């Protein structure tokens, strides 16, 4: 939960470990929790969908999810994975119960500065004496 | 030429105020003070430290917001631990207020600020507000980030909602959210959101905002507010004050229900009926009628005599004449007394001088 | 406002214009009037796509050859606010002039990003959305429909309602953006994608992407479409060369070699069942192939081949079929021996580089195999799969790489290059030998664009420099220049840092990645400058690699728990969804004020087109040189065929690949100049790399800047933070930075 890549080596807790299965679940949950369509704008999925048929060599591994001899991956990005799911839930929790594109690419330096609008009062002086 | 570069540096300062006009202002006034007291604190970027110099200079604006302003009330708000702490219930007392700042200073700030929660707390302690008052929130803000509970954004619109208005005074450097809550809570207006650039510098900001805002001309309010005049009354012996219920010499007679208070000005007691003096009013009345500011004499005219008119002072010989003339009346001052009758006097002598 | 030039009225969408924009417009209005290409490179800071579009359609509306434009962009997001701009722009011609002229814009993108199909929207690859949408589609359930209503096969709701109109009336007049072509077609049960398609031939200004125009597979069908002398625009072009080479590029491993025999198989047992029942159709498609016709004559148009076309339109032989892939059961026999062939050939124990005439020799040695029928593996295979009645093409999915591996090779024998490794990673237990066709020469897939079209224009906020493209893709310019920005105040603070606070040298070499030294000194970086930064801080490395391995080191240390007390993390991930999601939240944690920090890859997803203008980003953390992986294959053969060809050093190279890079990160920073942020570059080979630099942001970097500590560097930030807060003096930009309709007169009165 601390976002640290856990070792094999280290005996844990047997009580606590048999609840590591069910996290694993709440994160799939979790993640649903978050998925949601995103504006175009930064839409990172239609990038790489824009040609569905692109064909090239792959990348070297270094443009690749590291992995160990065996080939499986060494879990450092699981951690990338919950850091970035853990950022995601605390904004999400500030939203609780409790046009806008087009207007972000406008520049606004190129519109007309800002006027102020604010009153003027001329008072008369006029009395009678006490 | 160094003479003359004062001269010219002058002339640039008096660029600015040369476009005076009078604005509309509202006197009555109710604040919200909001100071920053988190870890972001402890630097030593203002010596000694910031938590210390910024309530210094809060007992310092405190004097001269009651000052100027004796007929508006102030709340003091503090960011500690994540959460907003209320120092001091609105008031017109300026002791109270200046009591609250100087154990303050004792306390170590520590922990994270919340903006929602002090302006939470501020939307709160200004319901109970006439309408005619004008609801402002001057905070200080000296971290770079925020920690809420809930969407800033929810309480940046109930707060242009309730027409409140909020003046920020950073340290470091432009927060975005302060640049949206005093842009889009001031009509779109971005000279409110300042940051200081230098020990000196900050002095002429809480300076600054002494002076009542201008009211919007959309934001148009007209009422007719009920207040009383009490006579001074000295008594041989000491009765109970209607607000404190203690032993004094003597006290202000309301005059709508008698009862007698201590200091003024403020409301009384029993009717709830705005007690004042006639000075009070007084001294807001410069800002209803600022003196037109006077504009230096070319030397290529004529002056019309070596000394000044209000102090008598010969104007030195020397490049660039050291005279301003008054339009309204045409009087020749020196350099001197167009400060001095424009920061502590507002009326042009040479003006009341001419007969009529 | 609405200005005028020497013979052309142009109505700009802001009261105010910059220096910059009237610069760029006027040459760009020299470079259409003389005709060629031309390379332009403006700073990031000032509006680009607002000014070039403002010419450009001034341009066609005015002068009666009324040329069409077209605009290439490097994603699809690029197209979604190239749209917004035109859309913005359309608006105020429309309120400026007192009514909508008549014009036609529209974006255009893959089926995935425009299908509204309640079932086939929601796959995870755009291979089976289009043999879905081609199944639904290609014309065969319609005419089986026809023949026997009780078919069960189903239709779409959506291409079906479009027969119903006619194509001029597919939308209404005006610009459609993605956003709102898909909110306007869901309202009348339309498909954005058709209608786009059959609207290209209409539509004055059409926006797609590079890969739509270079690639072969997906480029011939709308390259017939467009116009000739219609005006073409690259817009943001700095890594054109790697989308060209990709175009022609191809990968073979050891699975994909595996089911490849197995669809082989499959297709032989296809036809026997064919043929014991419905063997006209075989004897149908013989006959047409004996005359000469080729897909093109056989296929409808609202069918497409099953094998996309891997060569280019003026590379493919129109010769009849040479006749031993003449039938069906013939060809198979061809296609199973090639595969076989190929897998002998990825027993190799090291690695082996041979031309695509060696390979030739060798195929024609073993086997018999000429060279003429291994180009029409592609053509023949689309004929044979049509006529097959293979509706369900899951098996034969495989087969589409080994076509596509047969035309290219036997195609192409120049510039190309075959790379076979025993290896694909080093880093195994078990050997995973792989096939790798690589293109050397960057000009070949360009060669017709700068061909076809006359005038060119190719412009980016970090082209430089600006000779190489020219060398690189064999074009020639009329003219190439660099604007560089008149800000009458310092906006950005470009600086270098060598050595941390301990003044110990700090690099991000590969190889001593795992450096305990090297690991503080960028932790150090990386927190101090996180307690400065207001709202955004933006960090970029080399490789996905390198950064997923410091980030593990910095997580044990403790480094990370330092920076989640002042910001929020967020990190780039492969999957594309979930750094979508990233970005979002990353956006807005920015907005509301609670902070956060975005660690990304120099040439990772986030830098090809998401943009930090403002609050999103505040201070750039370039940590190292994002230089490529030296030892690949791949790139040596490129960095020889250069030398040897282009006479280009390969330090030279390298050292102007990873430059591109940096730079382009740096430019996604600032978009007007009222945006202000510091670019802090993290390494001791960027002292030397000025020179190397955009011009527009050279400029900005003082002499004393060059070498720079941690301690130092933060201090410099910290001031240059404070005094940008402060209110800008207006007089200070009234006609030095910033123009009005006056000032702009004024300098059109001086200037003639
Ligand atoms: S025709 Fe359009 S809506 Fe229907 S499946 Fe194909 S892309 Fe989707
Ligand atoms: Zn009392
Ligand atoms: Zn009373
Ligand atoms: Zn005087
Ligand atoms: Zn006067």
């Amino acid at each position: 939960l601390r976002g640290e890549k856990i070792m094999q080596n280290d005996r844990g807790d047997v009580i606590i470990d048999r609840y590591l299965t069910l996290d694993q679940e709440f994160d799939r949950k979790d993640d649903d929790m978050l998925l949601h369509p995103v504006k175009k704008i930064i839409d990172l999925d239609g990038n790489i969908q824009d040609d569905p048929v692109v064909r090239g060599n792959r990348p070297d591994f270094t443009m690749q999810p590291g992995v160990d001899i065996n080939g499986n991956s060494d879990g450092t990005v699981d951690i990338l994975k919950g850091m970035n799911r853990l950022s995601e839930k605390m904004i999400m929790a500030l939203k609780n119960e409790y046009n806008d594109e087009r207007n972000e690419l406008k520049i606004d330096d190129l519109n007309e500065s800002y006027k102020t609008n604010y009153a003027i009062i001329h008072l008369k002086r006029n009395a009678h004496e006490k | 030429a160094s003479l003359v570069a004062s001269i010219v540096e002058a002339r640039k300062k008096r660029t600015a105020k040369k476009n005076i006009t009078p604005y509309q202002r509202g006197i009555i006034r109710s604040l919200i003070l909001t100071l920053d007291c988190s870890e972001a604190m402890l630097e030593k970027d203002l010596r000694p430290n910031r938590h210390a110099m910024i309530i210094q200079y809060a007992i310092d604006f405190v004097h001269e917001f009651f000052d100027q302003n004796p007929i508006s009330q102030m709340g003091i708000i503090i960011m500690r631990n994540g959460l907003a702490q209320l120092v001091s219930q609105v008031s017109g007392n300026p002791q109270d207020h200046i009591d609250a700042l100087k154990s303050i200073r004792k306390q170590e700030p520590k922990g994270n600020p919340s903006l929602q929660n002090a302006l939470e707390m501020a939307r709160g302690l200004l319901l109970p507000v006439p309408a005619h008052c004008t609801r402002e929130v001057l905070i200080v803000f000296g971290s770079l980030s925020t920690t809420d509970p809930g969407d800033i954004h929810q309480t940046i619109d109930s707060l242009v909602s309730e027409k409140i208005r909020v003046k920020v005074l950073g340290l470091s450097a432009q927060v975005a959210i302060c640049k949206e809550l005093c842009k889009a809570t001031n009509y779109g207006d971005e000279s409110f959101y300042k940051i200081l650039l230098d020990e000196t510098h900050l002095k002429e900001l809480f300076n600054e905002a002494v002076t009542p805002l201008p009211v919007n001309k959309i934001n148009k309010g007209f009422t007719l507010v009920k207040m009383g005049f009490p006579t001074r009354i000295f008594e041989d012996t000491p009765t109970f004050c209607s607000c404190h219920s203690k032993l004094v010499y003597g006290g202000y007679f309301c005059p709508n229900c008698h009862s007698k208070v201590c200091s003024l000005p403020t409301v009384c007691p029993c009717c709830d009926l705005m007690l004042i003096l006639s000075t009070h009013l007084a001294r807001s009345y410069h800002h209803l009628m600022p003196l037109k500011t006077f504009a230096e004499v070319p030397t290529t005219e004529k002056f019309r005599s070596e000394d000044c008119f209000s102090c008598q002072s010969r104007f030195p010989i020397l490049l660039t004449s050291s005279r301003y003339r008054c339009e309204d009346c045409k009087q020749e001052f020196c350099v001197d007394c167009d400060v001095f009758i424009h920061e502590i006097l507002h009326n042009c002598p040479g003006c009341e001088s001419k007969p009529v | 406002m609405k200005f005028y030039i020497d013979d052309l009225p142009v109505l700009f969408p802001y009261p105010k214009i910059y220096p910059e924009q009237y610069n760029y417009m006027c040459d760009i209005k020299k470079t259409l009037d003389v005709g060629g290409n031309s390379i332009l490179e403006m700073p990031s800071g000032t509006g680009k796509t607002v000014s070039l579009l403002s010419l450009t359609i001034a341009y066609q509306m005015h002068y009666p050859e009324h040329r069409k434009i077209i605009y290439c962009s490097r994603t699809m997001s690029e197209i979604e606010k190239a749209l917004v701009e035109l859309e913005n722009l359309m608006d105020y011609r429309t309120k400026e002039l007192g009514y909508q002229e008549d014009f036609r814009g529209l974006g255009l993108t893959s089926r995935k990003n425009l299908c509204l199909h309640p079932e086939v929207s929601k796959e995870r690859k755009g291979t089976v959305v289009d043999e879905k949408c081609r199944r639904m589609t290609n014309g065969q359930a319609k005419r089986k429909l026809e023949e026997d209503p009780e078919a069960n096969v189903e239709l779409c709701e959506y291409h079906e309602n479009l027969y119903n109109i006619e194509v001029e009336d597919y939308l209404p007049k005006g610009v459609f953006s993605f956003e709102k072509l898909l909110k306007y077609c869901e309202e009348k049960t339309l498909c954005p994608y058709f209608i786009v398609r059959r609207m290209i031939s209409l539509c004055n200004i059409i926006i797609y992407s590079y890969h739509y125009l270079l690639d072969p597979k997906i480029a011939e069908r709308v390259s017939n479409e467009v116009s000739k002398d219609s005006i073409v625009i690259f817009d943001e072009a700095h890594n054109i060369d790697n989308v060209c080479i990709e175009s022609l590029s191809l990968d073979l491993t050891t699975d994909a070699l595996r089911r490849a025999t197995r669809g082989a198989n499959a297709l032989d047992e296809r036809i026997s069942e064919v043929r014991k029942v419905d063997s006209q159709k075989l004897q149908d498609e013989y006959e047409k192939l004996v005359q000469g016709l080729h897909s093109a004559d056989i296929l409808t148009d609202q069918e497409e081949p099953f094998v996309e076309t891997p060569v280019l339109p003026q590379d493919l032989l129109t010769e009849a079929i040479p006749g031993n892939i003449r039938r069906a059961e013939h060809f198979v026999s061809f296609l199973k021996r090639l595969i076989e062939y190929l897998k002998t050939r990825m027993k190799v124990l090291h690695v082996i580089s041979e031309t695509p005439k060696s390979f030739l020799q060798h195929l024609k040695q073993l086997t018999f195999i000429e060279r003429k029928p291994l180009r029409f593996c592609s053509e023949r295979l689309s004929l044979l799969v049509r006529t097959l009645e293979v509706t369900e093409v899951e098996d034969f999915t495989a087969l589409k790489d080994i076509a596509t591996f047969a035309t290219l090779i036997s195609t192409y024998e120049e510039g190309f290059l075959l790379i076979i490794e025993p290896y694909e990673i080093e880093n195994a237990a078990v050997p995973n030998p792989i096939m790798r066709f690589t293109c050397l020469d960057a000009s070949i897939a360009i060669k017709p664009v700068f061909e076809r079209f006359s005038s060119v224009i190719i412009t980016s906020g970090t082209i430089s420099p600006l000779d190489m493209y020219p060398r690189m893709l064999n074009f020639k310019t009329v003219l190439q220049k660099s604007y560089a920005m008149t800000l009458a105040k310092k906006s950005f603070l470009p600086m270098i840092i060598t050595k941390g606070s301990d003044q110990v040298a700090i690099s991000s070499r590969f190889e001593i990645r795992n450096d305990p030294s090297i690991v503080r000194n960028y932790g150090s970086m990386l927190v101090e400058f996180a307690k400065i930064t207001p709202d955004g801080m933006v960090v970029f490395f080399p490789s996905y690699l390198y950064m997923e391995s410091i980030v593990s080191m910095w997580q044990t240390m403790g480094i990370l728990d330092e920076v989640w007390k002042h910001k929020l993390i967020l990190v780039e991930t492969p999957d594309a969804q979930e750094t979508s999601l990233a970005l979002e939240t990353y956006r807005k944690a920015c907005s509301n004020g609670r902070g956060a920090i975005l660690l990304s890859v120099a040439r990772g997803k986030v830098s090809e087109g998401i943009d930090f203008d403002h609050q999103y980003g505040r201070t750039v953390l370039m940590i190292g040189i994002p230089f490529q992986y030296t030892e690949s294959r791949i790139l040596k053969a490129r960095l020889e065929f250069m030398r040897e060809n282009y006479r280009i050093r390969e330090n030279d190279f390298l050292s102007f690949d990873a430059m591109r890079h940096a730079a382009q990160c740096l430019g996604r920073v600032l978009r007007g100049k009222d945006d202000y942020g510091v670019m802090v570059l993290a390494d001791r080979r960027f002292s030397r790399k000025r020179s190397q630099l955009p011009k527009w942001i050279a400029q900005g970097l003082s002499d004393a800047d060059l070498n720079l500590s941690t301690d130092m560097a933060i201090s410099n930030t910290k001031q240059f933070l404070r005094t940008m807060a402060q209110p800008t003096d207006p007089k200070d930009q009234e006609g030095v930075s910033v123009w009005s309709y006056e000032d702009l007169i004024k300098h059109q009165n001086s200037r003639k």
